[PDB]
């Protein structure tokens, strides 16, 4: 509860990477709980754990979406604190996200359906920790987009 | 070379001279006689005899009730045996050492720990134990208060932990000369070279604080950047963070062009550049 | 032309380090100087101190050879 | 300036320094004479034309004057560093021969004070 | 000639610098050793006073 | 290490027996006490080695000893140094005493700046450490050893100058920028002492630092050329409108041009403070 | 006291007050001595690689002392000193007083006046050294 010492490491699965969560060891934590990562006195980022057998015990595993958006090195070591979300306060209502491709090799002008959009990602997301201007990588019709939180409600 | 052989037959015969007078008050005469036979088979130039002549005149004096004079001869004891047998002259000075600080005569104990352990690392082949006597020297110098010796001895033992692997002593050990110089009005400007040697042993370790260290340092004193030391570290640092071979080697080259590397500087780069 | 004065610039860039770097050594000039001048002063203190401790050991080395002269 | 006025004080202490030495040995003579006596009583270019450089003669040859200077100062350095080794191994071994002349002393003075009782 | 003259001008500052650290602590450990010989020189010329003083009033007294 | 467990045991046995001999009841108990203060100070344990000191110099000092006693006391104030600031700052008040007595300026002095620099470095005190430093320059201008009195009277005026009023600190640097006038080799850091009265005379009042930036340009014809006359001259003016940009505006290219003692900054930053 | 530290064989000390002396008499309008002691002075520190480069400085002084005598003996002085002392050629007070004496020729006190402006800009100068030039002026 007070925060133990970690190492960053590697995220186990691509498929975890895709969803954004970061993943734990079983011994380090278990899956779901919410934790909050101090990389410095001034850097708290609030994630949800979602424990994994291949997870080294001791170590935490991040992925790429996230060490952009935290500046998180692999092996670097930071602090994690097991956190309760106040849903009386904090549960969210709206979330206007700003998305730009990740990968500009496959660019495409598709159409794509913003109701199954904001479905599949309260799904992939939902119980999930989300900050104003939070950057990560969303999985939609087989498709990588780089979202960009930029409203909450 | 008729002059060595003179030398030697002079000595031999004062010894005998001397050994004849003390077989026959006798013991203050014996002893003086004694001396001179050693600093005669001294000037023969037969090193490891005349050391073991002027070590027996020594213990000599020893019996009779004489202290000072015992502890200089225990030193010119040392010093003749420092071109022989090691150890005969590390016994010696360890003695003299004791007999010194029996009577609290810090300074002259503190040089005699110094050239015992400077004898040790530059003939045999242990440091580790001269690293003990080193730091033997710097707390009694600093017991002393004794600025230059203990920062010296300081600094040598960083430098031989850093050669040695001892990363962390050494990153410690010139932090706090850094500090401590730069507290001091003077030598405030050496310190960057204090941080670029700590910053070193840091980067060795790992990559990834590197940048942390580099930060802590830059903040600190923030005059330190406009010391070319910061810049080749923020050069090697973009270097290493990608896997570019060329990179590191042209920045060691446009540093070289200016001044060359020291053996220890030079070992210690190369080794972090490799791993 | 941009790219020259450009260029004359940068040239110009080293001339401000040079410049530090210059006053940085006559600041050390300065500073040796003094640090000279009280050593001189205080080695001079000391001969001082030396010529007296000498002149008394001269004075007490011909009583005693006057007094061992006259009891013996 | 500042470089010559060191030197030459350097000079002036490195005499003085010996002359202590010198009074030290008579010192420790006399001293001993003494007490034995009282015993027994018992090819490149600085400029670059490229577009006229009017503002660039002048830069040159206070550039040529500093690296003469510099040069010079390289070796005038070397010189005035050479007399400080000399006068601190001097220093070192009057340190050793006032301890010997201070132990002698006091050694002869507590053989006075004993030979009484 | 430009890089030549000025990588010969940072060895020559260089160099300069060095000896003139060099100095710097040699002068201070010096110092030290002077201020340390001042009282030590002090103290002997006071102790040997103090002796012959002793001696020449115990030799006036008995004789 | 057992050295220090035996130095210990030296000690005590050491004290023991000074204090059998004296119960008994000369000198024998002194030295013993000495010796094992000096095996004290040998086991690292700095404090009970004083109380050791002490009572040998006290010893000692009975038989009407002076110098020894206060040798040995200046030994215990150095061993106190760290282990109590408190009794080392006794001793070293007595030494000085005993050394007055016996009329030993020099060593005097010497104790006064050591009890000056423990003030300021161990103890939070600035008004006592002013104090020692000017006795200490007094003693040593009548020891004819006018840098070091020199040094401590700009040490003072520093200190006055960063806390205190700046009368004193004006009056200070004046004196000394116009004894270095006459120097040949100090002649020309008066510049930057004058550059200080400059900028202290800021902070009493414009018109007045403009009147004193003046009279140090006439008494000193190369001041005029000087950087900081400049500077200072150009800085009156812009604070005689209130215009805060320009000065910050010459206080970045000084700063630029020319590194900061880390001081200055904060002697402008204080002048800036009123500018409104 | 000169007299006593050359009895007494301390030498580095006679040297310095020679020097004081020929420049204390310089004040009074009395040359001979000066430049006697000045040449002293200079010979004697020829030779130690310590004062040599000093030198220059000491001959520069007995110039200036020699100027007032006569320019035309003035003129083979400057000579006879660059002669026995060819390094003083790089010192800039050869040329100095070169311009001095050029200036001088045909009472040409601008030029004059514009060289020891210059000099004073680059480098300051000594009291006396400045009385001394002033004199010159006067002629």
């Amino acid at each position: 509860m007070a925060g133990r010492s970690m190492q960053a490491a590697r995220c186990p699965t691509d498929e975890l990477s895709l969803s954004n969560c970061a993943v734990v060891s079983e011994k380090d934590y278990q899956s779901g709980q919410h934790v909050i990562v101090r990389t410095s006195p001034n850097h708290k980022y609030i994630f949800t754990l979602r424990t994994h057998p291949s997870v080294v015990p001791g170590s935490v595993a991040f992925s790429l979406p996230q060490r952009k958006w935290a500046g998180l090195s692999i092996g670097q070591e930071i602090e994690v604190a097991l956190y309760s979300f106040d849903k009386a306060k904090q549960c969210i209502g709206t979330m206007t996200i700003e998305i730009d491709f990740l990968q500009k090799k496959n660019i495409d002008s598709n159409p794509y359906d913003t109701d199954k959009m904001a479905a599949e990602f309260i799904q992939q997301f939902n119980n999930q920790a989300f900050s104003v201007g939070q950057q990560l990588v969303f999985s939609f019709n087989d498709k990588l987009f780089g979202l960009l939180v930029k409203d909450i409600e | 070379g008729m002059d060595t052989s003179g030398k030697q037959a002079e000595a031999m015969a004062l010894l005998a001279e001397a050994e004849r007078k003390v077989k026959n008050s006798k013991i203050e005469e014996a002893c003086e006689i004694y001396a001179r036979a050693a600093n005669m088979f001294k000037m023969a130039k037969n090193w490891s005899a005349a050391g073991n002549a002027f070590c027996q005149a020594a213990q000599l004096h020893l019996q009779l009730q004489s202290k000072h004079d015992a502890a200089t001869c225990f030193v010119d004891a040392g010093n003749a045996f420092k071109k022989a047998d090691p150890q005969e002259a590390i016994n010696c000075l360890m003695r003299a050492i004791e007999i010194y600080t029996d009577m609290g005569r810090f300074t002259i104990a503190a040089k005699h720990h110094i050239s015992i352990a400077e004898i040790y690392e530059t003939e045999l082949v242990d440091v580790e134990k001269a690293i003990a006597h080193y730091e033997q020297s710097a707390d009694y110098y600093k017991g002393e208060e004794s600025n230059s010796s203990a920062n010296k001895c300081l600094l040598k033992v960083a430098g031989y932990a850093a050669q040695l692997e001892q990363y962390q002593k050494a990153i410690d050990i010139y932090e706090q000369v850094g500090t401590s110089a730069m507290d001091s009005p003077l030598l405030k400007y050496s310190a960057k070279d204090y941080f670029f040697k700590a910053a070193l042993c840091h980067f060795c370790i790992d990559m990834l604080n590197a940048k942390l260290a580099v930060q802590k340092y830059e903040e600190l004193f923030p005059a330190f950047s406009d010391s070319r030391e910061c810049k080749l570290m923020k050069k090697l640092l973009e270097a290493h963070e990608e896997q570019n071979v060329d990179s590191y080697t042209e920045s060691v080259k446009e540093y070289d062009s200016i001044s060359r590397l020291d053996q220890w500087l030079t070992t210690m780069l190369l080794r972090i550049k490799k791993t | 032309s941009k790219q020259a004065l450009s260029e004359i610039e940068t040239r110009h860039s080293e001339i401000i380090k040079l410049e530090n770097s210059i006053r940085e050594l006559h600041d050390m000039f300065m500073d040796m100087a003094m640090l000279v001048e009280s050593q001189g002063e205080m080695i001079d203190r000391i001969e001082y101190n030396v010529e007296h401790a000498v002149d008394y050991v001269e004075r007490a080395v011909s009583d005693t050879k006057k007094a061992v002269k006259y009891q013996s | 300036d500042a470089g010559i006025r060191t030197l030459v004080m350097l000079d002036e202490q490195g005499e003085q320094l010996e002359r202590i030495e010198e009074g030290m040995d008579q010192i420790n003579k006399d001293m001993k004479e003494a007490e034995k006596n009282l015993t027994d009583l018992g090819s490149g270019g600085f400029i670059r034309r490229v577009t006229n450089d009017a503002r660039e003669n002048e830069m040159d040859e206070n550039l040529e004057q500093v690296s003469g200077i510099i040069g010079n100062l390289r070796h005038m350095a070397l010189d005035m560093g050479n007399e400080i080794d000399t006068q601190n191994r001097q220093i070192d071994r009057i340190m050793e021969k006032a301890d010997s002349n201070k132990t002698r002393i006091d050694e002869a003075n507590q053989r006075a004070t004993k030979m009484l009782g």
